Protein backbone atom coordinates (compact mmCIF):
# COMPACT_ATOMS: atom_id res chain seq x y z
CA UNK A 1 0.00 0.00 0.00
CA UNK A 2 2.79 2.61 0.89
CA UNK A 3 4.21 1.65 -2.42
CA UNK A 4 1.12 2.42 -4.31
CA UNK A 5 0.71 5.60 -2.52
CA UNK A 6 4.43 6.85 -2.89
CA UNK A 7 3.51 6.32 -6.73
CA UNK A 8 0.55 9.00 -6.63
CA UNK A 9 2.62 10.82 -4.67
CA UNK A 10 5.37 11.32 -7.64
CA UNK A 11 2.73 10.85 -10.64
CA UNK A 12 1.06 13.91 -8.98
CA UNK A 13 4.62 15.60 -8.05
CA UNK A 14 5.33 15.24 -11.81
CA UNK A 15 1.30 17.04 -12.86
CA UNK A 16 2.33 19.37 -11.09
CA UNK A 17 4.92 20.80 -11.58
CA UNK A 18 4.93 20.09 -15.13
CA UNK A 19 2.01 22.14 -16.07
CA UNK A 20 2.78 24.97 -13.22
CA UNK A 21 6.27 25.36 -14.43
CA UNK A 22 5.93 25.46 -17.80
CA UNK A 23 3.26 28.14 -17.34
CA UNK A 24 5.72 30.67 -15.15
CA UNK A 25 8.62 29.64 -17.57
CA UNK A 26 6.48 30.56 -20.86
CA UNK A 27 5.89 33.88 -19.30
CA UNK A 28 8.88 34.73 -17.69
CA UNK A 29 10.29 34.48 -20.80
CA UNK A 30 8.07 36.82 -22.77
CA UNK A 31 8.40 39.10 -19.62
CA UNK A 32 12.77 39.29 -19.69
CA UNK A 33 12.85 38.77 -23.68
CA UNK A 34 10.74 41.87 -24.47
CA UNK A 35 12.85 43.40 -21.52
CA UNK A 36 15.68 46.23 -23.14
CA UNK A 37 18.28 48.57 -21.49
CA UNK A 38 17.82 51.39 -22.85
CA UNK A 39 16.21 55.02 -22.27
CA UNK A 40 12.24 54.46 -23.16
CA UNK A 41 12.16 51.78 -19.74
CA UNK A 42 12.79 52.59 -16.52
CA UNK A 43 15.49 50.12 -15.49
CA UNK A 44 14.83 50.19 -11.98
CA UNK A 45 11.00 49.48 -12.81
CA UNK A 46 11.79 46.46 -15.22
CA UNK A 47 14.51 45.04 -12.71
CA UNK A 48 11.95 45.13 -9.57
CA UNK A 49 9.36 43.17 -12.18
CA UNK B 1 71.12 91.30 -40.30
CA UNK B 2 72.04 87.80 -39.28
CA UNK B 3 71.42 88.80 -35.29
CA UNK B 4 68.29 90.41 -36.32
CA UNK B 5 67.24 86.91 -38.47
CA UNK B 6 68.29 84.58 -35.88
CA UNK B 7 66.24 86.41 -33.37
CA UNK B 8 63.01 86.35 -35.63
CA UNK B 9 64.03 82.77 -35.41
CA UNK B 10 64.00 82.61 -31.72
CA UNK B 11 60.68 84.15 -32.50
CA UNK B 12 58.97 81.39 -34.40
CA UNK B 13 60.29 78.67 -32.08
CA UNK B 14 58.52 80.47 -29.30
CA UNK B 15 55.29 80.55 -31.46
CA UNK B 16 55.77 76.72 -31.77
CA UNK B 17 55.65 76.59 -28.09
CA UNK B 18 52.49 78.17 -27.77
CA UNK B 19 50.87 76.22 -30.16
CA UNK B 20 51.68 72.78 -28.55
CA UNK B 21 50.89 74.35 -24.96
CA UNK B 22 47.39 75.42 -26.72
CA UNK B 23 47.22 72.07 -28.06
CA UNK B 24 47.88 69.87 -25.04
CA UNK B 25 45.21 72.08 -23.00
CA UNK B 26 42.90 71.34 -26.27
CA UNK B 27 43.78 67.64 -25.95
CA UNK B 28 42.67 67.73 -22.17
CA UNK B 29 39.50 69.88 -22.86
CA UNK B 30 38.43 66.86 -25.06
CA UNK B 31 38.82 64.52 -22.74
CA UNK B 32 36.77 66.24 -20.13
CA UNK B 33 34.40 66.39 -23.20
CA UNK B 34 34.56 62.53 -23.94
CA UNK B 35 33.89 61.90 -20.00
CA UNK B 36 31.16 64.26 -20.12
CA UNK B 37 29.15 62.55 -23.03
CA UNK B 38 30.45 58.83 -21.05
CA UNK B 39 28.51 60.76 -17.80
CA UNK B 40 25.50 61.74 -20.48
CA UNK B 41 24.74 58.52 -22.01
CA UNK B 42 24.50 56.77 -18.44
CA UNK B 43 22.46 59.16 -16.67
CA UNK B 44 19.94 58.90 -20.11
CA UNK B 45 19.74 55.21 -19.27
CA UNK B 46 19.39 55.30 -15.76
CA UNK B 47 17.29 58.04 -15.35
CA UNK B 48 14.26 58.33 -13.18
CA UNK B 49 12.06 60.36 -15.81
CA UNK B 50 11.14 57.36 -17.81
CA UNK B 51 8.02 55.05 -17.40
CA UNK B 52 7.72 52.64 -20.28
CA UNK B 53 8.10 48.53 -19.26
CA UNK B 54 9.06 45.61 -20.59
CA UNK B 55 4.92 44.10 -21.17
CA UNK B 56 3.57 40.81 -20.78
CA UNK B 57 1.73 39.50 -24.22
Amino acid sequence: DQWAQQVLNYGLLIVLFAAVFGLLMQIFGSYMADLRFDGAQNVAYAIGG
Amino acid sequence: ELQARIAGEQAAIQNETTKLQMIAQLRQAEQALISEQRRERNMRILSSGNQGMPTIQ
